[PDB]
């Protein structure tokens, strides 16, 4: 329902904390690093830097996605919005 | 790295408002960043004009190029004011 | 006497001078170069530090935390361009809800 | 393993983005992008590490990696 | 009508020539330069470089605009598309 | 003076962009952007000129201006 | 004997060597540096020049014009990334109409 | 500026296909561009690792960083092949 949604926007927009649990993220980084070089170790701050940048990247993406969703007539964001945003952003997989 | 100075500048602007270590981290990133940016363009300007030395005239043009509208005008004023004092203030 | 004081500055003219040559930017950097650059650095520092300090007061605090730098940078239209593709660690995002909601 | 990222977490991330309603599909879609983003960044990050002959990826490596990505990050040095 | 439109797309997509009359463009450049410095003169190639870059910029913009228009349900491109594109592109006036 | 740009020309430019239908308003809207694009580029272009003390803006100036804009152009030097 | 021939290359090793130091990139550039760089330059040149030459034939011509470089660069997915934010003067655009039309 | 070489390379690849002056202009822009790009990163890599000299080891890492996926692998091979010939081919 609309009221809780906005209430959540308001609260999480006022927030400054990392929204993903530290551990799961760290694992994702290790489980990725292993491809490029098997004997790799990341300092905790280096991992931290990645999360700060990762979540920053994502909300920024979300904002743009939101603008696309609204561009039609919707309030609900679909994959096609993330894609249209990333497209115009020049991003690629 | 700049913490000394940025703190010195802080008291000069808000002589009662402190700054966190983490926020100081950011300030340091900012200082190094725009330094890297300005010196990069300055250096670029010098090669284009086949000059082997980076004059203050390059720092200025670099500043005009990288900084926004009116934010750039002050930076030039401040720099000229500063450079001139130093040169005369032997 | 100090090159930083002769130029009436806080930022280290000398340090900036070292960085200019070490950096391998130039072949030889002039005398006024670091003093001008040091000057601009100090200026911009004061600028964002000012707006930041304001936002710190406006909330309720005395210590400036990243959120303030963020809120500060994003709210000044001119500073927002300069640090457009910059991410302030723990800066968070500027409160904003698209009207249509 | 990326499944460790969570519906909540993504919803929060979306909330901070100013998103009101979230289709159930964007949770997996977002995991797609987060992974690609991290791969690209960590790849260049370890390339910088493999340069100083350091087995440990320092925070300055992630920074240079990000600057190469066109994403400057403040707070971990300069 | 659809048939002529596509026929035009096909022809102008195959084309490589500058689509704006040289002269009007050159005037626009002079009439702009005069602000920044009154005693300014542009070499013909410098002007040419500006047009190559200007029209390049514009079709690129148009492509993106088109993607926005289509994003709703439309085929006709409106200002709101150019704006949504420029927004996600990070551009500003 | 920007009115010298023309409905045809913009339609062609749109056509090359793969645009089928064009609302009558985008002609003036496009003039808006083309002007802003040129101002930004010519401003930095003359700043480069005002640096070598040359009253004439060379094609290499427009190039450096464009590179600063994040728009590299091939065909006028390097 | 020639440094370009000793390295089995077409691109001027010497020239590249001059550019590396003049450029004020380094303090001192090593011996293999320009030879490696010259090598990569020649490679990439050959690559895009090859694909370009193909497109020239595919149409009907013998001379490679910008359109070919363009069509070439844009069609190779890998080359398209490298020269992503590059504008080929008189290159035109890659023929393409969004399906939905 | 590179026209000599790029033409020499052209005949080597397509010994019957010519190239326009305007297209040659582009090729020259390309050569200078990626040169500037690669040397820029190489230089960046050297300062980071507090080295006063740009080794071929920097040109290589720079190449890995700037060039796409598999397009980078060849460039490294070609460069190593080339560097090695030159070094041994005294």
């Amino acid at each position: 329902p609309g009221t809780v949604a906005l209430r959540e926007i308001r609260r999480y927009q006022k927030s400054t904390e990392l929204l993903i649990r530290k551990l799961p993220f760290q694992r994702l980084v290790r489980e990725i690093a292993q491809d490029f070089k098997t004997d790799l170790r990341f300092q905790s701050s280096a991992v931290m830097a990645l999360q700060e940048a990762s979540e920053a990247y994502l909300v920024g993406l979300f904002e743009d996605t939101n603008l696309c969703a609204i561009h039609a007539k919707r309030v609900t964001i679909m994959p096609k919005d993330i894609q249209l945003a990333r497209r115009i952003r020049g991003e690629r997989a | 790295s700049y913490s000394i100075y940025v703190y010195k500048v802080l008291k000069q602007v808000h002589p009662d408002t402190g700054i966190s270590s983490k926020a100081m981290g950011i300030m340091n990133s900012f200082v190094n960043d725009i330094f890297e940016r300005i010196a990069g363009e300055a250096s670029r300007l010098a090669h284009y004009n086949k000059r082997s030395t980076i004059t203050s005239r390059e720092i200025q043009t670099a500043v005009r190029l990288l900084l926004p509208g009116e934010l750039a005008k002050h930076a030039v004023s401040e720099g000229t004011k500063a450079v001139t004092k130093y040169t005369s203030s032997k | 006497k100090s090159r930083s004081s002769r130029a009436g500055l806080q930022f280290p003219v000398g340090r900036v001078h070292r960085l200019l040559r070490k950096g391998n930017y130039a072949e030889r950097v002039g005398a006024g170069a670091p003093v001008y650059l040091a000057a601009v650095l100090e200026y911009l520092t004061a600028e964002i530090l000012e707006l930041a300090g304001n936002a710190a007061r406006d909330n309720k605090k005395t210590r400036i935390i990243p959120r303030h730098l963020q809120l500060a940078i994003r709210n000044d239209e001119e500073l927002n361009k300069l640090l457009g593709k910059v991410t302030i660690a723990q800066g968070g995002v500027l409160p904003n809800i698209q009207a249509v909601l | 393993n990326i499944q460790g990222i969570t519906k909540p977490a993504i919803r929060r991330l979306a909330r901070r983005g100013g998103v009101k309603r979230i289709s159930g599909l964007i949770y997996e879609e977002t995991r797609g992008v987060l992974k690609v983003f991290l791969e690209n960044v960590i790849r260049d990050a370890v390339t910088y590490t493999e340069h100083a002959k350091r087995k440990t990826v320092t925070a300055m490596d992630v920074v240079y990696a990000l600057k190469r990505q066109e994403r400057t990050l403040y707070g971990f040095g300069g």
